[PDB]
RNA sequence: AAAGUUAUCCAAACUCGGUCGUUUAGAGGAAGUAAAAGUCGUAACAAGGUCUCCGUAGGUGAACCUGCGGAGGGAUCAUUU
RNA sequence: GGUAAUUCCAGCUCCAAUAGCGUAUAUUAAAGUUGUUGAGGUUAAAAAGCUCGUAGUUGAACCUUGGGCCUAGCCCGCCGGUACUGGCUGGGCUGGGCCUUUCCUUCUGGAGAACCGCAUGCCGGUGUGUCGGGGAACCAGGACUUUUACUCUGAACAAAUUAGAUCGCUUAAAGAAGGCCUAUGCUUGAAUACAUUAGCAUGGAAUAAUAGAAUAGGACGUGUGGUUCUAUUUUGUUGGUUUCUAGGACCGCCGUAAUGAUUAAUAGGGACAGUCGGGGGCGUCAGUAUUCAAUUGUCAGAGGUGAAAUUCUUGGAUUUAUUGAAGACUAACAACUGCGAAAGCAUUCGCCAAGGAUGUUUUCAUUAAUCAGGAACGAAAGUUAGGGGAUCGAAGACGAUCAGAUACCGUCGUAGUCUUAACCAUAAACUAUGCCGAUUAGGGAUCGGACGGCGUUUAUUUUUGACCCGUUCGGCACCUUACGAUAAAUCAAAAUGUUUGGGCUCCUGGGGGAGUAUGGUCGCAAGGCUGAAACUUAAAGAAAUUG
RNA sequence: GUAUUGGCCAGCCGUGGUGACAACGGGUAACGGAGGGUUAGGGCUCGACCCCGGAGAAGGAGCCUGAGAAACGGCUACUACA
RNA sequence: GCGGGUAAACGGCGGGAGUAACUAUGACUCUCUUAAGGUAGCCAAAUGCCUCGUCAUCUAAUUAGUGACGCGCAUGAAUGG
RNA sequence: AUAAGGGAAGUCGGCAAAAUAGAUCCGUAACUUCGGGAAAAGGAUUGGCUCUAAGGGUUGGGCACGUUGCGGCGUGCGGUUAACAACCAACUUAGAACUGGUACGGACAGGGGGAAUCUGACUGUCUAAUUAAAACAUAGCAUU
């Protein structure tokens, strides 16, 4: 099912069979890219830049519209985040739980949750280290990790 | 069911078979060599001894008789054991200090029949042979 | 997780045939699977099969006509020389007259009888009779 | 050029101490198994006459009894505005 | 075997092997009772209380297929013939050449073919040669070519042994001998295959891994500049110097090119939206009841049991009403219903962090599955220090019953029962049923989310909320059925297993002795984890049937 | 120094080497192999012993001659027997 | 004076007869008796008269020493074990 | 103060005396409140003379101009001497050769040790002038 659970859900999204833009889109790939770079400089991460553009105006699939991947556009334009967003959010969540835990000494359940969260951080960090996005000497030290998020 | 089945898992299978193979009792007694240590015979088939006294042992509950066994002190290592004397009327022939020769019942260290706590039988007395003496094929030397 | 799509395909075929169906559906489709089906077809054990092409992996729908007893797969891919190949046919085939054992060799995957004719050996992947 | 002789080396052997392994004696204490026509009770098998069993703690000649929390392998697959 | 012994001691007769037969110990088959092929784990022996995680084992799909001609070899049928020949426009099968966008690296040297004409000579071909246009194939030498596993064929490797060919030692176990007319002679054999792990070569290129262009640090050019090193023979000989030429290393400018990134898994992680629950922590609010205390009225019994007594009572018991304090607990609603990894979780409200499922044309792109040792949590009871101490109540003290009653019944009653800070780590911790993945039959209920629809109800009312009908995803469960399984009870898994192989971990081998002795390790202790042997026994045990 | 290489040895200078893919240690009623016994296949068990290799001559050490010996039907010394 | 409570207050915590298929012992039973009849432990101990108690060990020889046995003249639980 | 051979046979009792003793390097048990026991037990070396090696301090670093009488400066601007040169200064540790009537902490100074029982937990205190102990006190515990 899942890495740390017993659920067996299958909720997901289905990609349409067609790989071509609809005839009513009438938007060039050259014009579309600047909205992505403007929003990235405004602060939005690649996760919800796609959903805001999708809901607000036009583009449903950036890959189908422009022929290139969304993260690849930011990286080629020098706007890629220093750390991946999924690890960034995992670190933020672990920090917030540790902060609650130190106030609530005998919350054994949150202690159990923290063990799972950190084990998931180590497993994901092993993949990033072995693929080369992060330097091989990077280590997750709990004491000062709170500065990385903010 | 539940064994490892991969193509590079020959070590796990060999280790498990070696470890679990000790649960067998025949092999456990073979590996530890209790016959060399605990068995009255030093892992041999026969043994020589000296008769000490004649003792009668009662049979078990359903039966009722006296089996007329005998006490023997082993020459090889000096411990004392009890052995059985078969057929009928043989007790007269075997005197005290008669240098008997022993064997097993074939139950491999366990009691035979209704006879309690006896694992050996007399084959020869004074080096003549009991059955041959019984059928008067020979005469016991003095 | 899914460790043998070939095992899934043959198990689904065996279940449907034993229960008497006429059509089968296979969710994952692969080149080794299709090459196996062609071997079955060349001996008449199955009928038409169709591979619908979604962009993920494609599917298979096979047409059955009875005439098939069982088709299984050996999961650990042993290494067999040419000289001991008759041990396997003695082991897991009801008789020598009929039945086939599927091998994989450097000349493609093939049955054990013409593979013997080609005087080649390799790895074992399954069987059917 | 023999006996003899000075200083190193290779070193058998003995004495004392330490440590490891095997076998074996021992007042007394406390168990197991078997053989009994022994003495005292009757715990379990029926709702065995206080339903049985598990973990824990205490008590009594003995099986055993009692408190707390579990299980049905139970003596109930079941009671309506 | 306890007085007519088919089983002891004897006589007859009969049975088995036979110059041999019995006994003891060891070892293999029997033993699918050690189980890779091939063994059990609901109740017969046996799934760790539960989760995380390292060694270890295992890991989704995807990159040159097909077609069109030619030809060699090998079988089968047929048509006849004579071992046996053509065939057949035969059918197969193996193999080798080209065109399809693909075909096959390169230079030097060797000898030399095929196709060409030159004149010289015979019966439209040839020697011809001291002819060159020309090198099919072959040989020798140099450079370049992702790397392993795997398989085919070779090489190298002991005599004896094993399998095995030949020869009538009079046959045979053996032996390597022998044979032929008549010979003052001739002739032959003394083979062959396997070993099998490691090492050395050759062909094949499926299956299973590995490397490559993303900050271009990428590929190519007889394009074009540089700066460094090396130096063959030619100018007599030697030494020094220079140019050209040849080679190597390294760095620019320009040009050439389709200039370089596989899907997005009913695998996984993350983000977002509206929700859901007796999931966790801290604080706070409420409820009757029990016991105690104060005030108040009346008068002889009250308690408790199958029946009594111990106990309290005009020093007013028991009972009635009002008020106060303290501690514990949250009835009815409450169910074949919910949440959590399990142990477990139920009065109101505020705060804090966490979670499942659904919805999604968001995001990353194999990040995954199970785990020896290792780690977190872990009912009740128990232990160490404070607070609290209503009710029940181990130990204890009395009253009955009984032959006895240290019990079952009744009145009291200490530790304990609650909480704060630390230990302990065991339960019938049970679904007695490990975890991930695929397929297999009908039904109707029900909890959460989403989608469609005819109506009713209702509000500062519409869209929303409540009820009704149908579909779908994910759960706790249930009824019928057997094509299936089991010894059976029974089971949608305990099925897809003698027609036996999807991945991983743990545990058991007749009953006792025994979860005992001893050693080690953790703990303040109680105890936890690991864990034998001597000896003894032919039965213990499971499911069902008649009594 | 040896017939020669080499932590074989003497001096100076570094701090390394092996291990859960089981090191190190304890048991062996253990000389190793070619091979014997038993069979559907897979295996289990034995191998002091006629062939090949290694070691020993009661237990330890030392050495001459000789191309070749740390030899024992060669010598020297100690222990135990005689 | 009458009626309750209190022992980490001062202190206390028993005799006699029978009884198991040799002998010995007495699990068991009757009986007198009151506030209760010494529980867990320990011992010829600095606490035992009989006593130089009995058995083992140490020595050629031990009224001494140590380890056990327990009807203990007259051991024993904050007069703390 | 010293004594041949024996070594507690003396005595209520090893009373008195003897034996061990510094420093450097090896080695170290049962038990345990894990802090100890421990200098446990038990071994080796130690002079004189001639040498070798190691452990430190101070002062010096390129050009390009302008004042002041070869120099102090004012500046601007480079390189890290593959660490060199001179001078100065006490002691502490390790190693080698030779040497002697085998001696060398040469006087002084300077722990005997082990296996067990009774009793008080420990450090501490008292009968000045016969008793220093098992006596008193102590932290801890409990009650009014
Ligand atoms: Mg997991
Ligand atoms: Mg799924
Ligand atoms: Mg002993
Ligand atoms: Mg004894
Ligand atoms: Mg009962
Ligand atoms: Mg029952
Ligand atoms: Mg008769
Ligand atoms: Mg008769
Ligand atoms: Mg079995
Ligand atoms: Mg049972
Ligand atoms: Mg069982
Ligand atoms: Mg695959
Ligand atoms: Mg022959
Ligand atoms: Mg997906
Ligand atoms: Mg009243
Ligand atoms: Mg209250
Ligand atoms: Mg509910
Ligand atoms: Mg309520
Ligand atoms: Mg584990
Ligand atoms: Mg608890
Ligand atoms: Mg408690
Ligand atoms: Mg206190
Ligand atoms: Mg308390
Ligand atoms: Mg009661
Ligand atoms: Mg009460
Ligand atoms: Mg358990
Ligand atoms: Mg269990
Ligand atoms: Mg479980
Ligand atoms: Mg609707
Ligand atoms: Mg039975
Ligand atoms: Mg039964
Ligand atoms: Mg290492
Ligand atoms: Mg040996
Ligand atoms: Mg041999
Ligand atoms: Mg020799
Ligand atoms: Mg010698
Ligand atoms: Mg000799
Ligand atoms: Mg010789
Ligand atoms: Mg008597
Ligand atoms: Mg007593
Ligand atoms: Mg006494
Ligand atoms: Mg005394
Ligand atoms: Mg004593
Ligand atoms: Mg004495
Ligand atoms: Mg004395
Ligand atoms: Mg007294
Ligand atoms: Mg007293
Ligand atoms: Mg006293
Ligand atoms: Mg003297
Ligand atoms: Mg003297
Ligand atoms: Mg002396
Ligand atoms: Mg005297
Ligand atoms: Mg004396
Ligand atoms: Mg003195
Ligand atoms: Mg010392
Ligand atoms: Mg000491
Ligand atoms: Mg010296
Ligand atoms: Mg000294
Ligand atoms: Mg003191
Ligand atoms: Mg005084
Ligand atoms: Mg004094
Ligand atoms: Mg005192």
């Amino acid at each position: 099912g899942r890495l740390h659970s017993k659920g067996k859900g299958i909720s997901a999204s289905a990609i349409p069979y067609s790989r071509n833009p609809p005839a009513w889109l009438k938007t060039t790939p050259e014009q579309v890219v600047e909205q992505i770079c403007k929003l990235a400089r405004k602060g939005a991460t690649p996760s919800q830049i796609g959903v805001i553009l999708r809901d607000s105006h036009g583009i449903a699939q950036v890959k189908v519209v422009t022929g290139n991947k969304i993260l690849r556009i930011l990286k080629s334009n020098g706007l890629a985040p220093d750390i991946p967003e999924d690890l960034y959010f995992l670190i933020k969540k672990a920090v917030a739980v540790r902060k609650h835990l130190e106030r609530n000494r005998k919350d054994k359940d949150s202690k159990f949750r923290l063990i799972l969260i950190e084990s998931r951080i180590h497993r994901l960090a092993r993949y990033y280290k072995t693929v080369g996005v992060l330097p091989p000497t990077w280590k997750y030290e709990s004491s000062t990790a709170s500065t990385l998020v903010a | 069911g539940g064994k490892p089945r991969g193509l590079n898992a020959a070590r796990k299978l060999r280790n498990n078979r070696r470890e679990q193979r000790w649960a067998d009792l025949q092999y456990k007694k073979r590996a530890l060599g209790t016959a060399y240590k605990s068995s009255p015979f030093g892992g041999s088939s026969h043994a020589k001894g000296i008769v000490l006294e004649k003792v009668g042992v009662e049979a078990k509950q359903p039966n009722s008789a006296i089996r007329k066994c005998v006490r023997v002190q082993l020459i090889k290592n000096g411990k004392k054991v009890t052995a059985f004397v078969p057929n009928d009327g043989c007790l007269n022939f075997v005197d005290e200090n008669d240098e008997v020769l022993l064997a097993g019942f074939g139950r491999k260290g366990k009691a035979k029949g209704d006879i309690p706590g006896v694992r050996f039988k007399v084959v020869k007395v004074s080096g003549v042979g009991l059955l041959a003496l019984w059928k008067e094929k020979k005469e016991k030397p003095r | 997780v899914r460790t043998s799509v070939l095992h899934d395909a043959l198990n689904s075929i065996n279940n449907a045939e034993k229960m008497g169906k006429r059509q089968v559906m296979i969710r994952p489709s692969s080149k080794v699977i299709v090459k196996f089906l062609q071997v079955m077809q060349r001996h008449g054990y199955i009928g038409e099969f169709e591979e619908v092409d979604n962009h993920r992996s494609g599917k298979i729908v096979v047409q059955l006509n009875g005439r098939l007893n069982k088709c299984g797969v050996i999961s650990p891919r042993y290494n067999v020389r040419l000289a001991e190949l008759e041990k396997w046919v003695t082991k897991l085939l009801p008789a020598r007259q009929f039945g086939y054992v599927i091998l994989t060799t450097s000349a493609g995957i093939m049955d054990h009888e013409e593979a013997r004719r080609k005087h080649v050996a390799g790895k074992i992947i399954g069987f059917f009779y």
